[PDB]
RNA sequence: GUGGAAGUCUGUUAGAGUUGGUGUCCUACAAUACCCUCUCGUGAUCUAUGUGUAGGGGUGAAAGGCCCAUCGAGUCCGGCA
RNA sequence: GUCGGGUGAGAACCCCGACGGCCUAAUGGAUAAGGGUUCCUCAGCACUGCUGAUCAGCUGAGGGUUAGCCGGUCCUAAGUCAUACCGCAACUCGACUAUGACGAAAUGGGAAACGGGUUAAUAUUCCCGUGCCACUAUGCAGUGAAAGUUGACGCCCUGGGGUCGAUCACGCUGGGCAUCGCCCAGUCGAACCGUCCAACUCCGUGGAAGCCGUAAUGGCAGGAAGCGGACGAACGGCGGCAUAGGGAAACGUGAUUCAACCUGGGGCCCAUGAAAAGACGAGCAUAGUGUCCGUACCGAGAACCGACACAGGUGUCCAUGGCGGCGAAAGCCAAGGCCUGUCGGGAGCAACCAACGUUAGGGAAUUCGGCAAGUUAGUCCCGUACCUUCGGAAGAAGGGAUGCCUGCUCCGGAACGGAGCAGGUCGCAGUGACUCGGAAGCUCGGACUGUCUAGUAACAACAUAGGUGACCGCAAAUCCGCAAGGACUCGUACGGUCACUGAAUCCUGCCCAGUGCAGGUAUCUGAACACCUCGUACAAGAGGACGAAGGACCUGUCAACGGCGGGGGUCUUAAGGUAGCGUAGUACCUUGCCGCAUCAGUAGCGGCUUGCAUGAAUGGAUUAACCAGAGCUUCACUGUCCCAACGUUGGGCCCGGUGAACUGUACAUUCCAGUGCGGAGUCUGGAGACACCCAGGGGGAAGCGAAGACCCUAUGGAGCUUUACUGCAGGCUGUCGCUGAGGACUCUCACUCCGGGAGGAGGACACCGAUAGCCGGGCA
RNA sequence: CGAGUGGCUUGCUACCUCGAUGUCGGUUCCCUCCAUCCUGCCCGUGCAGAAGCGGGCAAGGGUGAGGUUGUUCGCCUAUUA
RNA sequence: ACGACCGUAUAGUACGAGAGGAACUACGGUUGGUGGCCACUGGUGUACCGGUUGUUCGAGAGAGCACGUGCCGGGUAGCCA
């Protein structure tokens, strides 16, 4: 039997991986030695074709100019700080700790330093729920309670762009012109339309699965497709 | 709105961009002074187009209800 | 639209030419490595022993 | 009234496609062609050039389709008498 | 093509002329790739040329391609390679990271050339004239100089500026025509230098409480109109260039519509629409230098790919030449090209065929089926059903008009623009050719555009938005790799992965027994090391204790595989078909029964329905819109048929020239019987038969073509499958080492990860090497 | 119950062809059989007539058109000697 | 190389209670088949003549092209049914 498409997609081939080349920057927070006196200027709200949410350009005093994640409320001419002493204003960067408990914040960094990791995507955001000298407690959007190290740093407020999900694509073309942007096979080929050696829904005289859907975490790639280690099903009950 | 869908798609899909676009192209009052000219340039982007006044909000709505809650906090 | 004579009339981009080391037109342009001789891929002419019998 | 949206319509604009004729041809003009007929025709559109993916591997809006007239596992030589 | 004529030993097809034609986004003009001398000249015809040839893309010999300002070079793109690093038994192999290099000739970016002249063949390259760019040198100025600007960028709508072209008015020059006074061509002049400035941005002035303004949007006391100013464009205008150039001559002037080019405004994205070198920023005189590579030609129904001088295929630019018209459409005509989509002569030219024309009366009787053909047609006015997701259905249907001539009207600045009026008048017919829909209705399917079997399937198959479930906090889930490493990822749950269902609408019942996945589990089962006894002076080996994942066992879960009966008024096996839908693309019985419809209807539709063997995301039903999708009906229409005829064009037939293939055990003028391995021209008996030839439509040679795809056989093959046999990756798990300090726990030093660092987090765990048990069609 | 004839059907058999004898239905065009549907001449009758019923000779000629169905078959209509 | 039918008279007769209802024979016609012919009706008739749309030869006159006639009207001979 030839690979399954989920096989291909790992060799990391062109039609595969994502339009980096067209892509305009990672977004990350700002190192700073220490003191917080890093303060800047948001010059320009733009579209980062990556995350379909909004982005704003900010220029520091030191020079520096470097695009960041726009949470929501912030516009052309603003100010924002980053730092250890920096204030809670929506979009200003810094340490958990600092920050003030039930307050919604976006861009959390998983390990300080490595400039961010959840609550990025459109409208998000995280929760501040506890604080310690060891722990620091957030509400991840998935509604997990992460426990933080209360020195990562986060920006304050909600991620903007927020209400995109709520209005469906209407049609194949949009969809088409969403997905160029990014690194995933479109359209999709329903494995039970398949052939028999194409997949191991494929085949028959009908189109259906002749193996029940869900699927052990240990089966091997190539055989892991469908419910994957479902821990249930359906919605009844 | 959704007049340009014709009789395809169904009523779900052109009534859900019909009113989220009808949202979209109102008279949105700017946060830095009170004119009622913020626009939509962009997804997300937002600009008033009497002081300039570029920002960010929802995609569709200048403001989103999560978005108004950060001001209380 | 067949595979034949119809798509014979595309076929207008060079590929193998004449190789610098060996003096073969087996220097694909493209890669810009010889089919027959090696030449830019190996230091060592290209040699196989297959290009014989096994007791040859 | 203005405005001029649209995987919108008409359409041998250009271009793309290939429904029936089971026509013509069937030691052809042609190892897939000719004619009339028909479909799309601002978009999931068509196209040139460049460039990436290689054989139990690619590529596949999935027909086991395509990967140089070669595919339910390309081609060359070898194993091989 | 025909008549002349030329050259020649030879002339249907080589050349001149006249007459006649074909090509109009191409059969014209310029080219990319590709070809490679095919280009020009001379001399030739043994080869090549679908006939011939005095011709040639052929044979032979000679000649031909000239650049600072056209390309390449240079720059960077998707991406490619090299060296270093690491991996690998290893390499000419392999991912990451550094560095360097490569990567665009029509068509990315880009310092600079225009007019004319000249050759058999080159030509913004040579010659004549004029101008321009860069570098160096010199001289003067300049002390500025790097911040900024440019290079530099999506799709749709749209305003203004405006050259070429075309058309109109008028004048000049030349030509054409000859009832009239019209008709055609021409009326030229570059780069460059200089000069002007619209739109946008901005300033002053001003001072609107309703004004200003647009095609549209819109503008404003945070200051509208108006007035003045700064900045500021065209390949545009104007002068120079230029008693240059070019023209037989005149060597114009105004206008409208305006491609090129210039410059604004508005809209759209779950789509945001290159980079770098370079240029500007930053003057001038004079002189010096500007090397190397391409440069002919074809660019296609004979120079390219397809074995061919192949009816195939092959990118760009010219889309503004005229009438016509909505038009880059038809049709007819220029300019330019061609008569080489390259064999000819003769016959009222038979039969037969191929394209096609017309057919009285009838009008789907033809047929599986209206297959094929036909019918309708453009524009305007009147008018428009059911149903509908309110978008549509709709150009529904149905009804009337349409020319030419005369004189006008209205809209606009106007058009050689449009809309209308009155009168006049010819035909069978006024969208007079061309262009140019047949309409209506019921049912099935998939909602829709879209996708697909290059080369018998274009659909109901795929896709799709929409819906639903699943996995995962990112040192993740999922996937590639032996490894070093890698995609996803410049990504972070409003995510991305994995699957199913497939728009909207109304809904989506019951079953966890089995199978699957997930969770728990007293006890039970459960490998190896270490631990114990036994044994062996050691070892083999016997036994004991402990026991991980897994299983037993229990729970969860069907929008998870899948199920939804028999019997009686419960049994198998968990439940025992709910809404719908129903003789179905599912109904064996079947042409089910009733009705509509027809003269007649295995069809279609509606109802009924015990459904052999329908049914809810294996999705059920319903449904507007769409469809080269499947079946049926009516009006219209017609050579589909009754039932054929006559015609046109190309063949066909006879003549010249050229000149293959298939196929061939032999004999062969057979026919009717018989007989034979049961399907005989060839045996047996009869009959019939003078030989040769032309034409025909194909009865026979079980005609020719293909060592039958159908069937079975072979201790044949391959692809696919699984609770077939045996394995293997892979996942889970114990144990060994890496590996250290004081049945549960602390710590830091190895090792891990983050961090630029200081340090932060994890910590003998993880990773990796070995072993052991479980699972294990992902693979063999 | 008994005796038979034909070779349309069906079945059985495995002789013939697997280096291929092109399927069913239909169409078209040609010769034939008789076990006669019509037409000609007869017989019997439960033969008044007319109209039929049964049988005999007889293959000259005829034996058509349509609706459902791919159908053969067959069902249905209206004509018909 | 002719097959068959309908009709008229025979006849409202024979026969029969009645209803109903023959034949021999003589005529005329239709249909199927067959052979031939074109005065007649019809088809064709891109021989011919006329009308007219577009465009080109300046107009006019007269002509070309519009697929092997632009379209439309009429149509001789002949060949035909
Ligand atoms: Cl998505
Ligand atoms: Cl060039
Ligand atoms: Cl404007
Ligand atoms: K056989
Ligand atoms: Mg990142
Ligand atoms: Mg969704
Ligand atoms: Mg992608
Ligand atoms: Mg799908
Ligand atoms: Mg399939
Ligand atoms: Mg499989
Ligand atoms: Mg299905
Ligand atoms: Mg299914
Ligand atoms: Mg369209
Ligand atoms: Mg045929
Ligand atoms: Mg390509
Ligand atoms: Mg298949
Ligand atoms: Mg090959
Ligand atoms: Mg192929
Ligand atoms: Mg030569
Ligand atoms: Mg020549
Ligand atoms: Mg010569
Ligand atoms: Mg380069
Ligand atoms: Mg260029
Ligand atoms: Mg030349
Ligand atoms: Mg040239
Ligand atoms: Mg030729
Ligand atoms: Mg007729
Ligand atoms: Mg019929
Ligand atoms: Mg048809
Ligand atoms: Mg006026
Ligand atoms: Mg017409
Ligand atoms: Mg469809
Ligand atoms: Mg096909
Ligand atoms: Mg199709
Ligand atoms: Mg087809
Ligand atoms: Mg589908
Ligand atoms: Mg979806
Ligand atoms: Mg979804
Ligand atoms: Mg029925
Ligand atoms: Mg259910
Ligand atoms: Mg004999
Ligand atoms: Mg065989
Ligand atoms: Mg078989
Ligand atoms: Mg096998
Ligand atoms: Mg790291
Ligand atoms: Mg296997
Ligand atoms: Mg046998
Ligand atoms: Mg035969
Ligand atoms: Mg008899
Ligand atoms: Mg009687
Ligand atoms: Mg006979
Ligand atoms: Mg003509
Ligand atoms: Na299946
Ligand atoms: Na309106
Ligand atoms: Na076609
Ligand atoms: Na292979
Ligand atoms: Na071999
Ligand atoms: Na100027
Ligand atoms: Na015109
Ligand atoms: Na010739
Ligand atoms: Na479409
Ligand atoms: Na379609
Ligand atoms: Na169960
Ligand atoms: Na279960
Ligand atoms: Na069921
Ligand atoms: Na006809
Ligand atoms: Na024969
Ligand atoms: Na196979
Ligand atoms: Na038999
Ligand atoms: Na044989
Ligand atoms: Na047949
Ligand atoms: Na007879
Ligand atoms: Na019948």
């Amino acid at each position: 039997g030839r690979r399954i498409q989920g096989q291909r997609r790992g060799r990391g081939t062109s039609t595969f991986r994502a339009p980096s080349h067209r892509y305009k920057a990672d977004l990350e927070h700002r190192k700073v030695e220490d003191g917080d006196v890093i303060a800047g200027t948001v010059v320009d709200i733009e579209h980062d074709p990556a995350r379909s949410a909004p982005v704003a350009a900010v220029e520091f005093e030191d020079g520096d100019r470097r695009l960041i994640l726009a949470p929501e409320g912030v516009g052309v001419g603003d100010e924002l700080q980053v730092g250890v002493s920096a204030e809670i204003a929506p979009g200003n960067t810094l340490p958990l700790a600092e920050i003030p408990e039930g307050v919604p914040v976006c861009n959390v960094e998983s390990s300080p330093g490595d400039g961010g990791k959840f609550a990025r995507a459109s409208g998000v955001n995280a929760q501040l729920l506890t604080h310690d000298r060891n722990v620091a407690v957030v509400k991840l959007p998935s509604g997990e309670m992460k426990r933080l190290d209360p020195q990562c740093r986060a920006t304050i407020g909600v991620v903007a762009g927020g209400g995109r999900t709520d209005k469906p694509f209407v049609k194949a073309g949009n969809k088409h012109h969403k997905m160029k942007a990014r690194g995933t096979k479109w359209p999709n080929v329903r494995g039970v339309a398949m052939n028999a050696v194409d997949h191991p829904f494929g085949g028959g005289g009908r189109q259906h699965p002749g193996k029940p859907k869900s699927i052990s975490r240990n089966a091997p790639p190539g055989r892991k497709v469908g419910d994957i280690a479902s821990k249930r099903t359906g919605r009844g009950g | 709105r959704s007049g340009r869908f014709g009789a395809r798609y169904g009523r779900v899909s052109r009534r859900r961009v019909a009113e989220i676009e009808s949202e979209m192209n109102e008279d949105h009052a700017c946060p830095n002074c009170g004119e009622d000219r913020v626009d939509r340039q962009g997804t997300g982007i937002w600009q008033c187009s009497y002081c300039d006044y570029k920002f960010t909000g929802g995609s569709y709505k200048p403001e989103t209800p999560g978005g108004k809650t950060v001001r209380r906090s | 639209t067949g595979a034949g004579t119809p798509s014979q009339g595309k076929k207008n981009t060079t590929t193998h030419t004449k190789c610098r080391r060996c003096g073969e037109k087996s220097y694909h342009t493209k890669k810009k490595v010889c089919s027959s001789c090696g030449f830019g891929k190996s230091a060592k002419r290209r040699d196989y022993e297959w290009q014989s019998k096994a007791g040859e």
